[PDB]
């Protein structure tokens, strides 16, 4: 399963 | 970045004529992204060509296959033709298959 | 032997054609077993790989609210890029991620890691540490800044050390029978005429997993690396691999040319002369 991506 | 792609065209065993096998067209590092790709079996474009594999090298370029199942026969010619910003026109390479 | 989860990420703007494209490609090991493209006709998670049959409903539900979610919030990143570098609206950009774990032949975590890409140019990467983020240039360094204060390196790493990890070893349960193999490769060697009474000698491996493989010319037993042309490894279309590497040598002297192949699927290497 992937990761919850974080905003840059 | 402005990489041109390269185009590898390729079966998936020796060819035998008569006998099931697989076309690919692995076009690779690349960029940008925008690419298009197109399979053809004597000049005309295949349908259904599955995309897969996709993914980037550690220098960021894109690789992706494109592939289709066929069978050889001795008179069919196979090509993939690729369109891509790095190249004024497109560029079509023919499968090979005595290389 | 180790073992990787790997999810390749591009979000690409076009302006003035709607939203980005956005897409995501999950490999376990070198084998692609499921993927994400906005551009699909009713995007969803979908399996690339037989053996993701075996999840069920609620997985592909989750995963694709993740994707629509990440979607979302890389949408905003590209607007977000296009202001930290000064650039126009009206040009295509690109932002790439690879995010993953390996674990060793145990299951416990070896590695893991998180790079980002902008135009195919490094951007921010976590460093080995799992703990803090190494900045390209000074538009990276504002999302170092801000990933710091909101603890992201910290919740990557709750990422690799549990989720990651956990379900890399169920993904390669699961999948044991593909995973898990380990396809001989077979080869040949052909040959090809060149001007200069030179000849082309050209080693083929096909049929072969994983993808590691090592292919050698030889000549009174050293290896010809410098002069050796090849082709990187590449995927066959049916989960296999193959690869070939060609020397140029004088005609009438083929046969002081040796090709040789090394693979975990072969005990003993494979020697092969024209
Ligand atoms: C892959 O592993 C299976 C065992 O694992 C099965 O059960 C769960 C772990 C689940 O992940 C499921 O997907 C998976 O198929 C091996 O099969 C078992 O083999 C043993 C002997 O080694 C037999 O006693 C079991 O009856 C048999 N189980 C079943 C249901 O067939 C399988 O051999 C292995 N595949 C390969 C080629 O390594
Ligand atoms: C920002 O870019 C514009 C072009 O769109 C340029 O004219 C301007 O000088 C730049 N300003 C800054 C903050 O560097």
């Amino acid at each position: 399963r992937g990761y919850v991506y974080q905003g840059l | 970045i402005q990489k041109t792609p390269q185009i590898q065209v390729y079966s998936r065993h020796p060819p035998e004529n008569g006998k099931p096998n697989i076309l690919n067209c692995y076009v690779t590092q690349f960029h940008p992204p925008h690419i298009e790709i197109q399979m053809l079996k004597n000049g005309k474009k295949i349908p259904k060509v599955e995309m897969s594999d996709m993914s980037f090298s550690k220098d960021w370029s894109f690789y992706i296959l494109a592939h289709t199942e066929f069978t050889p026969t001795e008179t069919d010619t196979y090509a993939c033709r690729v369109k891509h910003d790095s190249m004024a026109e497109p560029k079509t390479v023919y499968w090979d298959r005595d290389m | 032997g180790p073992h990787s989860l790997r999810y390749f990420v591009t979000a690409v703007s076009r302006p003035g054609l709607g939203e980005p494209r956005y897409m995501e490609v999950g490999y376990v090991d070198d084998t692609e077993f499921v993927r994400f493209d906005s551009d699909a006709e009713n995007p969803r998670y979908e399996p690339r790989a037989r053996w993701m049959e075996q999840e069920g409903p609620e997985y592909w539900e989750r995963e694709t609210q993740k994707a629509k979610g990440n979607e979302q919030s890389f949408r905003v990143d590209l607007r977000t890029l296009l202001g930290y570098y000064n650039q126009s609206k009206g040009g295509s950009h690109t932002i790439q991620v690879i995010s993953g774990c390996e674990v060793g032949s145990d299951g416990r975590l070896l590695r893991g890691y998180q790079q980002y890409a902008y135009d195919g140019c490094d951007y921010i990467a976590l460093n080995e540490d799992l703990k803090t983020w190494t900045a390209a240039d000074m538009a990276a360094l504002i999302t170092k800044h801000k990933w710091e204060q909101a603890g992201a390196a910290e919740y990557y790493r709750a990422y690799l050390e549990g989720t990651c990890v956990e379900w890399l070893r169920r993904y390669l349960k699961n999948g044991n029978a593909t995973l898990l193999r380990t396809d001989s490769p077979k080869a040949h060697v052909t040959h090809h005429s060149r001007p200069e009474d030179k000849v082309t000698l050209r080693c083929w491996a096909l049929g072969f997993y994983p993808a590691d493989i090592t292919l050698t010319w030889q000549l009174n037993g050293e290896e010809l690396i410098q002069d050796m042309e090849l082709v990187e490894t590449r995927p066959a279309g049916d989960g296999t691999f193959q690869k070939w590497a060609s020397v140029v040598v004088p005609l009438g002297k083929e046969q002081y040319y040796t090709c040789h192949v090394y693979h975990q699927g072969l005990p003993e290497p494979l020697t092969l002369r024209w």
